[PDB]
């Protein structure tokens, strides 16, 4: 999904926050903090409701203006949320009626999102890939600055995991794939307007294909 | 462009709370339990003891590259948002530097949950593009012979840092070395510093 959640690359923002080795403050700085990510793994490990990439898509299906002024962690209560009333959970209006006012969630998805692709290919350390050249409405765990960019494999994992694209809109046909390290040179993805040398992103084999 | 009416999000927040514990869905002491974790246990104290044994034995560090996760389960330090973990050296010509572009990624048993800063739209627009400029505005200079290569933690690969160890420590002890190596260190921004 081409959202603003895909900052990478993007121009204009100021400074980060931060200055080496300051102090952060405690762990969560308000005392209902820790509740986005207790109750997600409630909603994936005790409900069963949902995975985890489920977390990270409905978080993309934040009205994008909303996203974009809304904190870290009150991003994941509304996407936590808006599962919830999703799955059948809970309702919008106990959920407003509980906080005592709106409580506006992600917007519905208009994706249903992609099985783990038939055709894939295993890749090996040392080998020259190419991000496939698509458009993928629904979630992708690929940012746009790869798409369609070339780069060389780091490492290939030695575990398997559920198609993003697929388990993330709960569908049944996610199966497994290894992701691969790869390395791609700053100027493939950014030309001369770069400071950095190289950019490792972790990709999914569906993602992939050989280079020329 | 204006924002959406909402409720204060405590109030919000406890809201999903009190509307999933009131049907019985989470069990007690369940979101308690989880503060503990996130506040007690999942700690860059873990990854710097892990760099520390690095630093300090051959053996440990050629493990720790090869197999981060193996290395990782020998001090019991595997969990949520760290169950594959890839350790990546910095050298005399490339620093390591990590990122989740896309939200906030994060081995949180080792290098504990993310800061503020790492969450920031600021980081997450930036160093992937400008990381020397990112790294210096934030303290830390780069000298220009060093290649800085950037992991964007897009799937499940948990990262860590494993800095170079400076000069000065010569025979420093496992705990005088930890002392040294910052949750900064271990996420990559920061190059762990010996006082005067
Ligand atoms: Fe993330
Ligand atoms: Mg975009
Ligand atoms: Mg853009
Ligand atoms: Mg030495």
């Amino acid at each position: 999904m081409d959202g603003v959640h895909d900052l990478a690359g993007v121009q204009g923002f100021g400074k980060v926050p931060h200055t080496v080795n300051a102090d952060i403050g405690p762990t969560f700085h308000a005392e209902w903090e820790h509740l986005p990510y207790s109750l997600m793994f409630a909603g994936v490990a005790e409900l069963g409701a949902f995975s985890v990439d489920e977390v990270k898509y409905v978080v993309e299906r934040m009205e994008p203006r909303h996203y974009m002024m809304t904190p870290y962690y009150e991003r994941y209560v509304i996407g936590v949320a808006t599962l919830m009333v999703e799955k059948g959970i809970l309702t919008q209006d106990e959920l407003e009626s509980l906080a005592g006012g709106p409580f506006p969630l992600s917007r519905p998805s208009e994706s249903e999102g992609r099985p783990a692709p038939v055709e894939t290919t295993t890749f090996e350390v040392g080998q020259r890939v190419r991000v496939r050249d698509e458009y993928v409405p629904g979630h992708i765990r690929m940012p746009a600055y790869c798409r369609g960019r070339v780069g060389t494999i780091s490492h290939r994992t030695t575990e398997k995991w559920p198609f993003p694209d697929a388990i993330g809109h709960g569908r049944n046909d996610a199966g497994e794939e290894p992701t691969y390290h790869v390395k791609f040179a700053a100027e493939e993805l950014f030309g001369s307007d770069t400071d950095g040398g190289s950019v490792v992103v972790d990709l999914f084999e569906g993602y992939l294909e050989p280079a020329a | 462009n204006a924002a959406p009416a909402q409720a204060p999000v405590s109030d919000r927040a406890w809201a999903l709370f009190r509307a999933l514990d009131g049907k019985g869905l989470v069990p007690d002491g369940y979101v308690e339990g989880w503060k503990k974790t996130f506040e007690e246990d999942f700690s860059p104290r873990r990854g710097a003891e892990l760099v520390a044994r690095a630093w300090t034995d051959p053996e440990f560090r050629q493990l720790l590259l090869t197999d981060g996760t193996a290395a990782v389960a020998q001090y019991g330090y595997l969990g949520p948002q760290g169950e594959y973990i890839v350790a990546v050296e910095d050298t005399p010509t490339l620093k390591n530097v990590i990122v989740c572009s896309l939200c906030s990624c994060t081995a949180w048993p080792i290098l504990g949950l993310p800061p503020t800063w790492y969450k920031s739209f600021e980081y997450r627009a930036r160093v992937v593009r400008e990381p020397r400029k990112v790294l210096s505005e934030m303290g830390t200079e780069i000298a220009s012979d060093i290649e800085i290569r950037v992991y964007d933690t897009t799937a499940e690969t948990r990262y860590m840092v494993l800095p170079q160890r400076p000069a000065g420590t010569e025979g420093w002890s496992q705990e005088q070395l930890q002392e040294i190596v910052t949750k900064d260190c271990l996420i990559g921004v920061a190059i762990p510093q010996v006082p005067t």
